RNA sequence: GCUGAAAGCAUCUAAGCACGAAACUUGCCCCGAGAUGAGUUCUCCCUGACUCCUUGAGAGUCCUGAAGGAACGUUGAAGAC
RNA sequence: GAUGUCGGCUCAUCACAUCCUGGGGCUGAAGUAGGUCCCAAGGGUAUGGCUGUUCGCCAUUUAAAGUGGUACGCGAGCUGG
RNA sequence: GUGAAGAGGGAAACAACCCAGACCGCCAGCUAAGGUCCCAAAGUCAUGGUUAAGUGGGAAACGAUGUGGGAAGGCCCAGAC
């Protein structure tokens, strides 16, 4: 609907390759590649891509719009990227980066060490914070869900991991 | 988690949903609404 | 990775100077000849065929006798087959002895176990007697029921009954390697392994680990 | 056998269109909230209907 | 007189070859059914199988459509008590992926020794390449 | 849960991706090619004549008996046989 | 012109409406320990005193001492209270 | 009305249900119920819809932004949701 008619924008410096139903942007953060739907059409007027239904299929304007959030969020992270800030609220809960290994200790008797993907960085700004960044943002997103599931917000302290984003909504101690 | 065969809206936050075709209630502001229908 | 193929000598004690007296088995594994080695482009999967000890020459039959020329190797008592992890590779007429468990520290040993004949149930599959006395009659062993009614109306498969108990081939695992005696040409184990003494042992080193 | 049972509770045969229970003096949604719970406590299917001139 | 009946001494059969890629698994199996038990010939006979030998290809990318592919379920009991083992459609295509054309075809073929011979003449291969270069299968495109 | 529209938001799903239990398929052990779909790989053995015809994947005579097996005997921590 | 009828012993086998262990949601869940619901049937699942009793009570354990179907399983298997 | 005292075809099997009342023979044709993808004779028939649940091929109160059709109604380019 208003979607899937709403197109993108091509900014300057970016490549974008169309084959078959295979889309790739290639930008200034990197390289991405994704196999639309095949009810999905994609056009040109190479500056804004603009996207439709296929004739014959069922939903079609949902394939549409959700291929054009997906190359929305592809053009991003390729020209500008996505940025993930996580904390950690808790008695001594640190983070440490080697290369493209987060080390969380979280009151584990075991330290934690969670393997970064491909082509997503982190860094430590403070030593109880993690900043992600890459050009896939289903990728940063899992990334980050995966760091929190490690230790999840309490809902009495709200120890553990978090995202800056979120409310992690407390409740007291039941009284008597 | 409620397991009950007539899952309703209990508040303005409840939302209707269905995953996996089976109907849930999901509501941001209080966990005890959360709700499938079984 | 391979084993060997030992004899079962006996069964004595080991004293460490602590004053532990650790029950060993020995096993007399000597050189195993490599007769064959399979391959995937001609057998479909990697293994070597060994033999051991030696054979009367007027009993080695004509085909044995020339499958073992063929690799130029004089006449074992058998012929067992091993299967082969990716990274080794053996020879024919190789000769392996028992130093290849000089490093290896429990094995699992795997024989034929003693034959206790006809078995009952209270042997085979430890079922529980009824009373001897308290009126009991001509069912002082016996299995009891064997099933329920005309619902199923029959004896399901698995049915633990009498039998024939022992005399197959049964693999003790994770047996601890306590000496390695290659000049002797022996293997000591600490634990009890299948088959009575002279039956012919099969020992791997651990799988479960 | 053996004769007849004994009159244990008394009901009253329902037939598609009877209106069942009336009400007035109240709000239209009150009503109709009024009317659901009843609804809840029977065993047949109902509706929400309005008085009309004919 | 007496209607013709045909011999099976002197019967007639051909060797086809089939590629089972992308097609439907039941309505490639009724042909295949079909061509086995020899109903396309104008000599069929009941007692005689007079069907046709066929070698059927890329048995692991026959199609289903609708959710089969994850909720199909092929049943079957050992025979030991309790032993009621099942395998998805998805699992048994890993495993052992002609073997779903074949019960297709089995569950059509009629019961009996002559079913049983019938299915003695369907060839299920997983891959591309069959051995039987050498019968001169034809191109049966079903 | 991530990303994500249908429904400008929202949403674990409708495409796409992720995690997830002693249950399931394996991994461990035993049987197992009568798996009549009767598989594979080594090795060994036998390469002489002659009639008849119902000329058939025919029948028969002479000479030849191979590898091997079986039988018998002494027997076994194998075994009711 | 006969299908032996309670309980006990031996032997079991299946269901899941799960007693324990395994994975979760919510909690009037601070923690330990719970309550309740969802998934799960792989394995495990008392010994005695009383009584003919299954049952129940009681003693003492245990991670638990599950509920059921199987002719209220099982007398051409035993007993006969 | 049927069975009893009625065969035959259909309902998988199924006295009493649907079709139909067996004098005998035929390697002749047309049909009833019921059916025409294979078992298994006959449409992988034509036209237009619906369902995405293996529904079809068991079951209720009740619940639900599943989807399709209809008749209205409310707010809307002083630009509404
Ligand atoms: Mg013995
Ligand atoms: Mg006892
Ligand atoms: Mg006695
Ligand atoms: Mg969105
Ligand atoms: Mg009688
Ligand atoms: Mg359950
Ligand atoms: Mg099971
Ligand atoms: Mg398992
Ligand atoms: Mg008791
Ligand atoms: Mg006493
Ligand atoms: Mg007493
Ligand atoms: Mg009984
Ligand atoms: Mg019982
Ligand atoms: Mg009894
Ligand atoms: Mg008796
Ligand atoms: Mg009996
Ligand atoms: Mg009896
Ligand atoms: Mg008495
Ligand atoms: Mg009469
Ligand atoms: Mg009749
Ligand atoms: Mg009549
Ligand atoms: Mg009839
Ligand atoms: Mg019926
Ligand atoms: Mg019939
Ligand atoms: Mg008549
Ligand atoms: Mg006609
Ligand atoms: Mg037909
Ligand atoms: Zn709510």
């Amino acid at each position: 609907s208003r979607v899937a008619k709403a197109p993108v924008v091509v900014p300057a410096g970016v490549d974008v390759k169309i084959n078959g139903q295979v889309i790739t942007i290639k930008g200034k953060n990197g390289e991405l590649t994704r196999t639309l739907n095949d009810a999905v059409e994609v056009k040109h007027a190479d500056n804004t891509l603009t996207f439709g239904p296929r004739d014959g299929y069922a939903d079609g304007w949902a394939q549409a719009g959700t291929a054009r959030a997906l190359l929305n969020s592809m053009v991003i992270g390729v020209t500008e990227g996505f940025t993930k800030k996580l904390q950690l609220v808790g008695v001594g809960y640190r983070a440490a980066v080697k290369g493209n290994v987060i080390n969380l200790s979280l009151g584990f008797s075991h330290p934690v060490d969670h393997q970064l993907p491909a082509g997503i960085t982190a860094e430590c700004p403070t030593q109880t914070e993690i900043v992600l960044k890459g050009a896939d943002k289903q990728v940063i997103g899992q990334v980050a869900a995966d760091l929190r599931a490690y230790r999840r917000p309490e809902p009495y302290k709200g120890k553990g991991v978090r995202y800056a984003d979120e409310v992690v909504r407390t409740k007291e101690a039941k009284k008597k | 988690m409620k397991v009950r065969a007539s899952v309703k809206k209990l508040c303005r936050n409840c939302k209707i949903v269905k995953r996996d075709g089976v109907i849930r209630v999901i509501c941001s502001a209080e966990p005890k609404h959360k709700q499938r229908q079984g | 990775m391979i084993g060997l193929v030992g004899k079962k000598v006996g069964m004595t004690r080991i004293f460490t100077e602590d004053g532990v007296s650790i029950p060993v088995t020995v096993i007399e594994v000597e050189a195993n000849r490599v007769t064959q080695v399979k391959d995937l482009a001609n057998d479909g999967y990697r293994a070597i065929q060994v033999t051991t000890g030696a054979k009367k020459a007027n009993r080695v039959t004509k085909p044995e006798a020339g499958h073992f020329a063929k690799a130029g190797v004089e006449a074992g008592r058998g012929l067992w087959e091993f299967r082969l992890a990716e990274g080794e590779e053996f020879t024919v007429g190789q000769s392996i002895s028992v130093e290849l468990f000089a490093d290896v520290k429990k094995v699992d040993v795997t024989g034929t176990s003693k034959g206790k004949g006809f078995a009952g149930t209270v042997k085979r599959w430890n079922f529980r007697t009824q009373d001897a006395t308290h009126g009991n009659s001509l069912s002082h062993r016996v299995p009891g029921s064997i099933g329920q009614n005309q619902t199923p109306g029959k004896v399901f498969k698995g049915k633990k009954m009498a039998g024939q108990m022992g005399n197959e081939r049964v693999t003790v695992q994770s047996l601890d390697v306590v000496r390695v005696d290659a000049e002797r040409n022996l293997l000591l184990v600490k634990g009890a392994v299948p088959g009575a003494t002279g039956s012919d042992l099969i020992v791997k080193p651990a799988v479960k680990a | 056998g053996k004769g007849k049972g004994n009159v244990e509770y008394w009901v009253a045969l329902i037939q598609p269109g009877k209106v069942l229970y009336e009400m007035d003096g109240v709000p239209e949604e009150l009503a109709r909230e009024a009317f659901k719970l009843a609804a809840a406590k029977l065993p047949i299917k109902t509706t929400f209907v309005t008085k009309t001139v004919m | 007189m007496k209607t013709f009946t045909a011999k099976p001494e002197t019967v007639k059969r051909d060797w086809y070859v089939v590629d089972a890629t992308g097609k439907t698994l039941g309505r490639l199996a009724t042909e295949l059914a079909r061509r086995l038990r020899g109903k396309h010939k104008a000599e069929y006979t009941p007692h005689v199988d007079t069907g046709d030998y066929i070698i059927v290809l890329n048995a692991d990318k026959v199609a289903v459509t609708g959710n089969k592919r994850t909720d199909k379920v092929y049943y079957h009991h050992t025979g030991h008590i309790g032993g009621i083992k099942q395998a998805t459609f998805e699992e048994m295509i890993a495993r052992r992926p002609e073997r779903v054309i074949e019960i297709a075809v089995k569950g059509m073929l009629p019961k009996g020794p002559l079913g049983r011979a019938m299915f003695r003449k369907l060839k299920v291969y997983a891959g591309n390449e069959h051995n039987h270069a050498a019968q001169q299968p034809q191109v049966l495109d079903i």
